[PDB]
């Protein structure tokens, strides 16, 4: 599959590469993608392949990392991921996500 | 003492009994290993409450010639909450060195306390007073010296990290 | 665990659920109502002589003790014992002393206590299908002296399971008595027993509840009941006088 | 799922048969190679309804050759491989013969 | 945790399922092992007694039973559940097809009139099913020998070689490593016993177990010698010393 | 010091012992290790001891967890554990794990009306993320133990995950039934008129934890005999006490 990458690339570098060019075409950066599909196809492969050929760093959290038991000892912990991005500016961050299950 | 007295009422089989499971290991153990069995490291005496057992175990080591001491697993986590597994094994030398003997100590289900039940380091009182019990059970060698008894009411609510599998082997329960 | 998920998650008050066990817990909850009354009764075969003894307590001086008995004369030939409380030993003692009966003008003879086991307890299942009735708690035996079989025990639980053993007994004491028959029995390997009389059989049965029982017995807390062929009645108190004697 | 949040999404199916075949080539690319191999045809002969059994496939030919000291291996070494994944899949669970049509 | 679609039948979850359906069906596999399997000339159909206790006599109840001469059965489960189901199962016999055709039925009209008194009671609550199963096997003159299950929930499965209960899939998975497709009869009977000697636990003799036969007109058990036409039953029980000779030739 | 048992040992020989010793050769092949095992069969079977045996030759670390551990009432205070022991595992290394059941929290379901199950699904989850995922390679961890293998999720038998199926006997095995009673035979003194090929047939159901309930029930009562040597006839009250019909407990009140 390599039709599937031409749309991540499209929508990761192009903001960060040269992102002069959205100002000319007069529209919206955009701020993130999501992946569906049954397992063992390789989703998660891509992302561990995505980090080599970056340019820019990388943060990666499967569920159940977040929980941490108490009553916000979690809403502190996604908070205290987003600052360590921006200071770290540019940044992609990759999730299998469940906590948004429900 | 060797010749004591034992005559309270209740239970006879198992004053019988313990004088199988525990006599013979220690006054002539030489043959357990040539016959090529290994004898058991330990016991485990459970029931309901309310039952009296405290002084049952006091008593037919009593009778047998056996030098018993008996300490609850209270004080040992009251008096001393942090300070405690030092005790543990200052209560087998001194045990050692006045062989053969026996233990006894009832509350035993305290050690367990979290038993780690969240992993967090400020229950280490609660988690090493179990391991230093097994380290130095384990020591024993099982020659017939040297020998231990345990109790409590819920042994489902034991802690079988050990004390199961060849520890507390023979789990006894009672009428 | 094992009533854990019962006693919470219902399966202990319908009749008809299953628990994913596959077991339904009702019916399994009856049988604790057959030990209300801490009592135990006994049944032995003969040449052609049955027996069945059952205590009769000693209760409150109050009492008119001729009418306490869990001993009913069911029909001729017939006869019947429980185990459990004494309102609902009686709906099944009457709804069978009215079905020998019409049997009888059905079909030209007396039933015998095959299928008056296997009647009745083809009732008390459908009673664990549907909701018209709690299942009577009761375990009850049946006796006769049969023209085709012999004499012949059966035994019927609220389930609906019936098999005619060759002795037993039952209550809160079943394996200090049913030990000391089943040794008996491998010793001479006769299903039934001898002594030709139906008294002489009488007090090989009521020694072997009073060794293995627990204690020694008068007249009067015994009732004990008898099948021969064309009847079946109750009895008098010398025949213990009749025992100790010869020993 | 709105897209303010995520713009876009992807859907990751499973192959084709032809697609397939590049899968093999690249878990293969250390392995030996016997010469006369059709690939494009082990696909066929057995589709790996995911994309990544076929990584225990490539993987458990080379399997045999262990358990017989050999390095190499050739088309027999997959052949049977498909024996294991699939039909060892509809001879895992298919077992009861309790349904309702 | 429970699941608020199991405690009823007529409600729906939503992967589309009923509630005490599955749960009777684990009522047999908890149950004794039973089993028939088939030949070319003849249907066995065996099972055991784990007799509770010493002192019950094992033989004033039998697991198998007739249904009509040409054909006869056994459960694995639940018991008061079979000789309640027999007895409204031979009478429809006697009552929808017999009397207004004469004869006695084929096997698998039999067998329409026991699933729908096995599905009567899973249409309503306060009706628990059936907690059973069955294996219902004979013959006919148009279609021939036959074998049939039958679960409680009203679906009958044929078959040709099968056994149920706790030790099912060892059997089954042993039937297979012995059945074939030109099997004979008295070929197809010892190896229904060595089946069983897998799934059970000490004493292995014709007090222990039971089990049938279906084959040619065994008209000595006729009673009525006389008519040349009349036939009489296909289905013989086999005693215990019947048995007891081949365990001794095996 | 095991009984006999010979091709199970073969297999876990290949996939564990291997790869901790030896690795050229499955590099040059043009492969990757197989990662973890599981172990089917019933009960009493050497199982748990087998792996045992299989650090003690290869001497390298072991843990050992049961799997109703693993569940616990506060919220997430199960996947911290899962996550912890791989923390020190990998330190530790070359390391494996035993779990003695995880058939228990491990089952297919169709969906969660719940809130408790969710979460065992989210201990699941996290399990089967941490092999998958980036980490170490010398973790053989994972030798799931159960009582039966028809229940698991395929999720979890996803290749890369688990690819070696393993079973061990039930019943019947007569072979492995005699080969053990040898073994620790071997270990213990008899006397030559003691034979126990009477013993094997006479059964028709047991295992291999009761054989050692019954050696220790009969080498026990020659030294209550006040012998210094064993003999036959102190056997024979010994089938009788690990053997079956103790109580029926509740046995018929169950169904009917
Ligand atoms: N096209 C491919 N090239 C190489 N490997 C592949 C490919 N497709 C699948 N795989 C194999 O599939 C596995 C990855 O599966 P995948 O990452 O899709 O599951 P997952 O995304 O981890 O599932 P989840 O994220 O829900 O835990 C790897 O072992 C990889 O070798
Ligand atoms: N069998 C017995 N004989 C005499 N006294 C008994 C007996 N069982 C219990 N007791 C009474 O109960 C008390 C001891 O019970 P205790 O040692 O507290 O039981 P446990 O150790 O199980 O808590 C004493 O006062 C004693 O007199
Ligand atoms: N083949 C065998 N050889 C030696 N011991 C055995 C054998 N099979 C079982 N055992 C005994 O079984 C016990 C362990 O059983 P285990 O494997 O823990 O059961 P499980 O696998 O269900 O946990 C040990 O004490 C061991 O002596």
């Amino acid at each position: 599959l390599t039709k599937q990458i031409k749309e991540i690339k499209e929508v990761i570098e192009l903001p960060v590469k040269h992102p002069e060019l959205f100002e000319s075409l007069g529209i919206a950066q955009p701020k993130g993608v999501i992946l569906y599909g049954p397992p063992g196809t390789g989703k998660t492969l891509l992302a561990r392949a995505v980090a080599h050929h970056t340019d820019c760093k990388f943060i990666r959290v499967s569920g159940a990392e977040l929980v941490q038991k108490y009553i916000g000892e979690g809403s502190r912990m996604v908070r205290e991921l987003f600052v360590m991005a921006r200071e770290h500016a540019p940044s992609i961050i990759f999730m299998d996500e469940i906590d948004s299950i429900g | 003492g060797e010749i004591t007295f034992d005559g309270i009422g209740g239970l006879t089989e198992q004053i019988r009994e313990l004088r199988e499971v525990i006599e013979l290991p220690l006054k002539n153990p030489e043959i357990f290993q040539r016959v090529g069995i290994k004898p058991p490291k330990g016991v485990l005496l459970y029931g309901p409450p309310g039952t009296g057992k405290t002084l049952l175990a006091k008593a037919v080591a009593a009778t047998i010639g056996a030098n018993f001491i008996f300490s609850p697993a209270s004080g040992i986590v009251d008096k001393y909450i942090g300070e405690s597994a030092r005790i543990i094994r200052e209560m087998f030398a001194y045990a050692k060195e006045h062989e053969p003997c026996i233990i006894f100590m009832d509350e035993v289900d305290a050690i367990g306390g979290r038993r780690f039940s969240e992993g967090t380091s400020a229950d280490r009182e609660i988690q090493r007073t179990l391991m230093e019990l097994l380290t130095q059970m384990d020591g024993f060698d099982n020659l017939g010296q040297t020998k231990i008894i345990m109790a409590t009411n819920r042994p489902d609510t034991l802690d079988p990290a050990l004390l199961r599998p060849g520890r507390l082997d023979r789990k006894v329960e009672i009428p | 665990s094992g009533a854990a998920a019962a006693s919470a998650a219902g399966y202990d008050r319908h009749i008809t659920i299953f628990s994913p066990e596959g077991r339904l817990y009702q019916v399994e909850y009856a049988f604790k109502a057959t030990n209300q009354t801490n009592i135990n009764s006994l049944a032995v075969r003969g040449k052609d002589c049955t027996v069945v003894i059952s205590q009769k307590k000693v209760p409150d001086k109050l009492l008119d003790p001729t009418t306490v008995s869990y001993i009913f004369c069911i029909s001729r030939t017939i006869g019947m014992v429980v185990n459990g409380p004494i309102p609902d030993a009686r709906n099944a003692a009457l709804r069978a002393k009215a079905e020998a009966a019409e049997f009888r003008y059905k079909y030209g003879y007396d039933m015998p206590c095959d299928v008056l086991a296997k009647r009745m307890a083809n009732l008390s299942q459908i009673y664990t299908q549907r909701a018209y009735m709690r299942p009577l708690g009761v375990i009850l035996t049946f006796v006769s002296v049969d023209e085709e079989l012999g004499p012949s025990i059966y035994k019927t639980d609220p389930a609906g399971y019936y098999v005619g053993y060759k002795a037993t007994a039952t209550g809160p004491k079943q394996q200090e008595i049913t030990t000391n028959l089943e040794n008996h029995f491998k010793k001479s390997k006769i299903d039934h027993i001898n002594e030709e009389s139906w008294e002489k059989v009488v007090e090989f049965a009521i020694t072997h509840m009073i060794d293995a029982l627990g204690t020694e017995f008068s007249k009067n807390d015994l009732e004990v009941g008898v099948a021969t062929k064309d009847k079946f009645f109750t009895l008098s108190a010398e025949n213990i006088e009749e025992r100790l004697v010869a020993i | 799922l709105r897209p303010g949040r995520i713009d876009r999404k992807i859907e990751f199916p499973p192959p084709s048969v032809a697609a397939r075949a590049e899968i093999l080539r690249i878990h293969s690319r250390k392995m030996n190679l016997t010469r006369g191999i059709n690939l494009r045809k082990v696909a066929e002969k057995m589709n790996g309804c995911s994309g990544a059994d076929v990584k225990g496939v490539c993987t458990e030919a080379g399997m045999y050759a262990l358990r017989e000291r050999r390095i190499h291996v050739t088309q027999e070494d997959f052949e049977l491989a498909v024996g294991k994944v699939m039909n060892k899949n509809q001879e895992t669970a298919i077992s009861v013969a309790k349904l309702f049509k | 945790m429970t699941d608020r679609y199991s405690f009823s039948l007529t409600t729906f979850s939503p992967s589309g399922k009923l509630g005490q359906i599955d749960y009777a069906l684990t009522a047999v596999k908890q149950g004794v092992t039973s089993l028939g399997i088939k030949a070319t000339n003849g249907v066995v159909i065996a099972t055991e007694k784990k007799s509770s206790s010493p002192l019950a006599m094992s033989e004033t109840l039998s697991k198998v039973s007739l249904l009509t001469p040409d054909i006869g059965a056994v459960y694995s489960g639940m018991g008061p559940d079979y000789r309640v189901l027999v007895d409204k199962s031979r009478k429809v016999a006697h009552t929808s097809y017999k009397r207004i055709y004469g004869e006695y039925p084929p096997t698998k009209l039999l067998v329409s009139e026991v699933a729908k008194i096995m599905q009567e009671a899973t249409q309503s609550g306060g009706v628990r099913p059936f907690g059973v199963s069955l294996l219902i096997a004979g013959h006919d003159e148009f279609n021939g020998f036959s074998l049939y299950q039958v679960d409680p929930s009203g679906s009958y499965f044929p078959w040709k070689a099968t056994a149920i209960g706790k030790g099912s899939v060892a059997a089954k998975t042993f039937l297979e490593k012995r059945w074939n497709d030109e099997l004979e009869l008295e070929d197809a009977i010892h190896i229904a016993l060595l089946t069983l000697k897998e799934s059970v636990e000490g004493e292995f003799n014709g007090d222990t177990i039971e089990l049938a036969i279906i084959g040619d007109e065994n008209p000595d058990l006729l009673g009525y010698t006389g008519i040349p036409t009349d036939k009489g039953p296909r289905f013989r029980k086999l005693t215990s010393q019947e048995i007891n000779d081949r365990l001794e030739a095996l | 010091d095991v009984g006999g048992l010979d091709m199970q040992k073969q297999e876990i020989r290949e996939a564990v012992e291997l790869p901790l010793v030896q690795a050229d050769l499955y590099e040059q092949i043009g492969i990757d290790p197989p990662r973890g095992v599981l172990l089917y069969g019933p009960p009493g079977t050497g199982k748990t001891m087998l792996v045992k045996a299989v650090a003690n030759s290869t001497k390298a670390a072991f843990i050992r967890v049961n799997g109703s551990e693993f569940v616990h009432k506060y919220l997430g205070e199960g996947p911290r554990m899962v996550r912890d022991v791989f923390r020190l595992a990998r330190e530790n290394a070359p390391s494996i794990i035993f779990i003695d059941e995880v058939d228990s929290i491990a089952t297919k379901r169709f969906d969660a009306q719940t809130g408790s199950d969710r979460e065992v699904q989210r201990i699941l989850i996290e399990l089967l993320t941490q092999m998958d995922g980036f980490d170490q390679s010398t973790n053989v961890k994972v030798i799931m133990a159960t009582n039966r293998a028809d229940t698991l999720d395929p999720a979890l038998l996803r290749p890369g995950r688990l690819d070696r199926k393993i079973e061990f006997p039930s019943l019947r095995d007569r072979r492995e039934r005699r080969l053990i009673f040898g073994t620790i035979a071997s270990k213990m003194s008899l006397a030559p008129e003691a034979d126990l090929d009477s013993l094997i047939i006479r059964n028709d159901s047991l295992s291999g934890a009761v054989i050692a309930a019954i050696m220790q029930e009969a080498g026990l009562r020659a030294v209550r005999k006040n012998r210094y040597v064993i003999l036959q006839s102190d056997l024979e009250e010994a089938y009788a006490t690990q053997v079956k019909t103790d109580n029926t407990v509740d046995k018929f009140d169950f169904y009917k």
